[PDB]
């Protein structure tokens, strides 16, 4: 449903950005975008919600933002331990409550 | 600490039925809406169904709309999903999750706060 | 065709004269008459309030979501609607009325709450 | 902008002040005053009951399914709504009031039966 | 669980006993008692009229199209519904009641006119 | 004995119109819903239209929805169908049938109790 | 719409079964399944209604049943007089009130 | 004399936005519903959008429904249209017109009485 | 949406007819048909509305009519000055408010 890239990478200490592009009757209409971090073999963890908020329990190295129909996740002080499949999702109205992108494999070099 | 524990089924044949359940603890069960999210072995996440905190309202993705039933028992802190006609395409890990909706007098959600570990459901 | 003209008719026929009866509910010496008018109004309003609580405001025929229990009456539809008069029916189910009313009230409260959530 | 301020204005303008008038319908020595108050209440309730019967409960402007007959008045829409006051209009068609009211009642009774069948 | 039993509970709890309070609003020597009864009826009717004007007739919980102004109260929902009672809330916004009522009336007037045009 | 007798039309050109009617006897006409069921010369049965016993509610199969009118007259024990634009595909036997619906206070139907023999409508 | 087999047959005295398979938002949802008997040249007669009921006027040799999305008609003491096209139909909701299958030509051997 | 004068934009890049506006004179602005009608350089007329005389009700051709906004200002006798996402296919002359709807207590319209000159909007 | 012919023509003084054929839930359902005259480079002018009416300001040489799903414009005493693209339109319900045909290039000979 949502498009987000494969093969995102950078070395520890370098920032990376994972984009997520949807449509107008999606990201362009509702500010309910969230990001999840799934380590292989584990259930997904919430990292970002309501486009820019983060839950208690996660670091401040993770920050969301958006413009137009594109949402993104910025990771600042990238760590080796950030390797994970990152997913974006969004509220897309009342007939099709949620949609997701494929996972973004983030590799730390 | 919030814990969601799936105690699901196993391997079944197409056209039959399988029921999953999830036991919750560590939070007021009755204060949150809950949902099921599916992950096919080689895919990303897909939303399947949503139930309100009081159990009166349910929503489904079209692909399971005439086949799945989502229900709750708030005295037993249990969420469950009854699946029928088991398509081969329904093979996936089914995760118990808390979130996806709020109840008017509450701050909104529209995201998932907690996840269980996931039951593996396989259809031959 | 006048007020209570259908009282001896079966339920399925009498049900077509509901406006005939509804319109005949409204219209020291002289005080007992003043008291009677006030009382008639209070009675009327209590019935209207009750229809409002059950979600039947503004209509003479209101369908609900409360299932009928065979323990209140196990008669079938032909047996009731084309055989009994309303006076007979009212006597048959009088004991079980304040149960039915309680169920109708509970049903509406749940419905209004669900509608409110669907509007978030 | 107060009560009845629009009485001399045309129908198409006066129709925008319906809440102003609706709100001014409700609020031995001393007995004649109680009688006046009780009667004011009964009058009010009869009009509300009638809106209920016609299926217009709860609203100040209500559309119906009864067609307008050219025999009641054959004036076109500009004659009626761009000029003409409500006082003049009421006099013009006062002789058809009961006919129209009877038609509105019949229409709603048929509407209720059709709705009931569509839910079974 | 009886009348006003929820008065000391928070708003999010008290909102579930609305039918308990609604049903307790209705029911020379002896004249002052009639004055109290006539007055109680008129009071009741004014509240019902007001709900009708706002388009909330027939229901205990009604959602509207008037946005909430932070100048009336800047508390968030989890504060108001979970950590405050209705008595406290009523005092907090007692200065904006008339403003809010005026807005609700205006909103309905626009809503009725738009529906009328859509039915053309 | 219940009898439903169609007294229909014959051969009509494509794009024209044809009216069918059915007379009923032997039962209280006004107590039953009625419908028309069609049978193409080489096919099985197809439902076309349904009307309420009071004549107020009508339902149609989508393929004739903007073309056919079903009506009723309880004083004359008559059912009628007015067809417009007559497609070649509308050639069929049109049967008058009693049943297909009942109304609120009656027990349910949802099946047809009586059949007429059918008028044959042919489009050139 | 409904699927029922062609050419069901058997000898006098043998039972025969005529199946009718529909869908979930059909036979699987509503218990209003009926069967009709059409001799060529005649209007159909009602044989079975409401899955298991039969009208007065027909024999008890005709018995309906259902499971899942499939309905069936069982005829027991098959007679020469039973040669006919049998049809199944069902209520299928309010948008598509009725559907029928093709006819099953029952041949007595 | 009734006049409608478009004072719109010019050449814009795809995916951007462009606003049109129209000034009216010679009639009571507030008494009439208004609309926009589009004409591609090699095509006929296409209806795009309609707005009520009071500004409360708007309708769109489905092809622009998620992209265009129509508005009104009765104090300034101004009609306006805000277009977003500008497809190349939206290149056309955009005409300001009076008519297309009426208001219940008025005689019906369903036709357009007045036209402006048309703004040319080009999307690269 | 609506079909109207190209290249209708005739000499001054001859009448011409420009037809417009739509569908049943269009011309066949609503008597809200209008015609417009567009001289090249100019905004369209209203000539006919409500099938047969003409606005003040236009001549009686222009008259509309309809039958079935077809509407037409009759021009009687054709003038050299009538060269224009004539368009038909109609109200077609609340979901699809208006539809138009292409223009008819009327040429005066
Ligand atoms: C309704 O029931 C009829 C038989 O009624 C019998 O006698 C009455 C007084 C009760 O005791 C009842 O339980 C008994 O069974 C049937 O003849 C009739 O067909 C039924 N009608 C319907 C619509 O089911
Ligand atoms: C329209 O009116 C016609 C004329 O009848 C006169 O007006 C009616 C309303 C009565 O007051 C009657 O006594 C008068 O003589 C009727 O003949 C006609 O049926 C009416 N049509 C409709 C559709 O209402
Ligand atoms: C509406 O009527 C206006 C006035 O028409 C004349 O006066 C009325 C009182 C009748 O006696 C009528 O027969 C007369 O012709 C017209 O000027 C106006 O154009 C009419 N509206 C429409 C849309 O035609
Ligand atoms: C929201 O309120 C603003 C302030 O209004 C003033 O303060 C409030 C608390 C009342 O006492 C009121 O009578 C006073 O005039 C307004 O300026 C603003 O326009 C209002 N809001 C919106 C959302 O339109
Ligand atoms: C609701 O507000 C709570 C308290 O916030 C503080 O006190 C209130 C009365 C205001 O003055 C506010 O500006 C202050 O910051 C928070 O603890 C609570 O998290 C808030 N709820 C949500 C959903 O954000
Ligand atoms: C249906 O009724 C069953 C038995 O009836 C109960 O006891 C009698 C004496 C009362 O008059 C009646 O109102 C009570 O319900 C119950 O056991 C059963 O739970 C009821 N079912 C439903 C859905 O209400
Ligand atoms: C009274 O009963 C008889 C049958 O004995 C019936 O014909 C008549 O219509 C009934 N009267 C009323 C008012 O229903
Ligand atoms: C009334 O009930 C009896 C039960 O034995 C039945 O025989 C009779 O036909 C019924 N009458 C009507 C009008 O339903
Ligand atoms: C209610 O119950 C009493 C128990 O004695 C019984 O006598 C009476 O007939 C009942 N009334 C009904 C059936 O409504
Ligand atoms: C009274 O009529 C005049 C026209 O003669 C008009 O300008 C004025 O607004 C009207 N006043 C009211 C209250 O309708
Ligand atoms: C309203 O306008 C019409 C048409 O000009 C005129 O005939 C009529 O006399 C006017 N009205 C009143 C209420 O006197
Ligand atoms: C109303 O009826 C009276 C009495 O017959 C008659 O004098 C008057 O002219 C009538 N009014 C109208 C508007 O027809
Ligand atoms: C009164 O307050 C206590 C907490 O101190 C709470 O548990 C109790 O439920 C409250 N009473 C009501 C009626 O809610
Ligand atoms: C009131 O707020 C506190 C946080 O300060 C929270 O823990 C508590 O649950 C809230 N209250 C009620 C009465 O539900
Ligand atoms: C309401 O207004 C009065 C002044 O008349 C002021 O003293 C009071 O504090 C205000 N109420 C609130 C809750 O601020």
């Amino acid at each position: 449903a949502l498009t987000q890239p494969p093969s995102v990478s950078g070395s520890p200490g370098q920032s990376v950005t994972i984009s997520c592009t949807g449509t107008s009757s999606d990201i362009g209409s509702y500010n309910y975008v969230s990001w999840y971090q799934q380590h292989p073999g584990k259930a997904p963890k919430l990292m970002i919600y309501d486009v820019t908020q983060r839950p208690s329990g996660v670091s401040d190295r993770f920050s969301g933002s958006k413009s137009g129909n594109t949402a993104s996740l910025t990771i600042s002080g990238l760590q080796a331990d950030d390797e994970a499949d990152y997913y974006c999702s969004a509220y897309a109205g009342r007939q099709t409550f949620y949609i997701f992108g494929g996972g973004t494999r983030l590799t730390v070099l | 600490e919030v814990q969601l524990v799936e105690t699901g089924g196993g391997l079944v044949q197409p056209g039959g039925s399988l029921k999953l359940s999830c036991r919750a603890s560590g939070y007021t069960f009755s204060s949150f809406a809950m949902s099921w999210v599916r992950q096919a072995p080689g895919k990303g996440l897909e939303w399947v169904s949503l139930i309100n905190d009081r159990g009166g309202l349910t929503f489904y993705v079209d692909s399971v709309k005439g086949r799945f039933t989502i229900s709750r028992d708030n005295s037993k802190n249990t969420l469950s999903l009854q699946m029928h006609s088991l398509r081969d395409g329904d093979t996936a890990v089914y995760y118990c999750a808390t979130g996806g909706m709020s109840s008017a007098l509450q701050s909104s959600k529209y995201y998932f706060d907690f996840w269980g570990q996931g039951a593996l459901v396989t259809v031959s | 065709l006048g007020f209570l003209g259908a009282a001896g008719s079966t339920m399925g026929a009498a049900s077509m004269t509901l406006t005939v009866q509804a319109r005949n509910l409204l219209s020291h010496w002289g005080i007992k008459q003043l008291q009677a008018r006030v009382l008639a109004v209070e009675h009327y309003l209590r019935d209207q309030q009750l229809l409002g609580i059950w979600g039947c405001s503004g209509k003479l025929i209101c369908c609900t979501n409360v299932p009928w229990n065979s323990s209140w009456s196990n008669r079938n539809l032909s047996e009731i609607w084309d055989n009994m008069t309303w006076l007979q029916w009212d006597k048959e189910i009088s004991n079980y009325t304040q149960i039915i009313y309680g169920l109708l009230e509970e049903s509406q409260n749940q419905q209004e709450k669900n509608e409110q959530d669907l509007l978030e």
